[PDB]
């Protein structure tokens, strides 16, 4: 699996919780593809 | 520069529902900028995974566990037993 | 610890060169972090990630060093 450039992921929202935080992950387009994707941010 | 953060600072978490009804088990750290090169995201439960009474989801692996001895869960629902006051709603 | 180089002025030198100070020893137990990019780590356990061969490349993570294009070099 090689790493992915800007192109093969789009940039996805996590569940609420309680106090209404949520995480912005990076999910690959289609699963399994790569892998240091950006780390999640609040 | 960051860690490699062990199974003690990432938890699972599920992405929010799209409209076909897929979700993504991406990996989440405890608190931001603490780790790197976390587990890469997998296929989610199809937004209506309901665990039956007395059973709790794990997010290691998608399936419902049967909890511990001595803790109830009461399933995808409430109860209201206790009325000293109107319980709120 | 003390790293003291004094020339003398003999009118003519090469400057010494330090380089991979490890000491050990320091803050007992310490975690695990990913492979610098350019290096590799085969298997689990290892202290250092080795350098990627010449003419290949990789990046961050990585168990192996992908090859290059035919119209690319790399150190
Ligand atoms: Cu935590
Ligand atoms: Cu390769």
């Amino acid at each position: 699996l090689h790493a992915c450039k800007e192109s093969e992921y789009h940039f996805e929202y996590t569940a609420c919780d309680s106090t209404g935080s949520r995480w912005r992950v990076a999910v690959p387009h289609s699963p399994g593809l790569c892998t240091s994707l950006p780390d999640p941010v609040k | 520069e960051l860690h490699a953060c062990k199974e003690s600072e990432y938890h699972f978490e599920y992405t929010a529902c799209d409209s076909t009804g897929s979700r993504w088990r991406v990996a989440v750290p405890h608190s931001p900028g603490l780790c790197t090169s976390l587990p890469d995201p997998v296929k989610g439960t199809e937004c209506s995974f309901s665990c039956n009474a007395g059973e709790f989801l794990d997010m290691k692996d998608q399936s419902c566990k049967p909890c511990a001895e001595g803790r109830y869960s009461l399933g995808t629902g409430i109860r209201f037993d206790e009325w000293d006051e109107l319980p709120h709603g | 610890l003390y790293w003291r180089t004094t020339a003398f002025s003999v009118w003519s030198s090469k400057p010494v060169l330090v380089r991979n100070i490890a000491i050990t020893g320091v803050a007992y137990t310490s975690e695990c972090f990913p492979c610098k990019p350019g290096t590799y780590a085969a298997k689990q356990g290892s202290p250092f990630c080795k350098l990627c061969p010449a003419n290949y490349y990789s990046n961050k993570g990585e168990t192996s060093c992908h090859p290059c294009d035919a119209d690319k070099y790399s150190e």
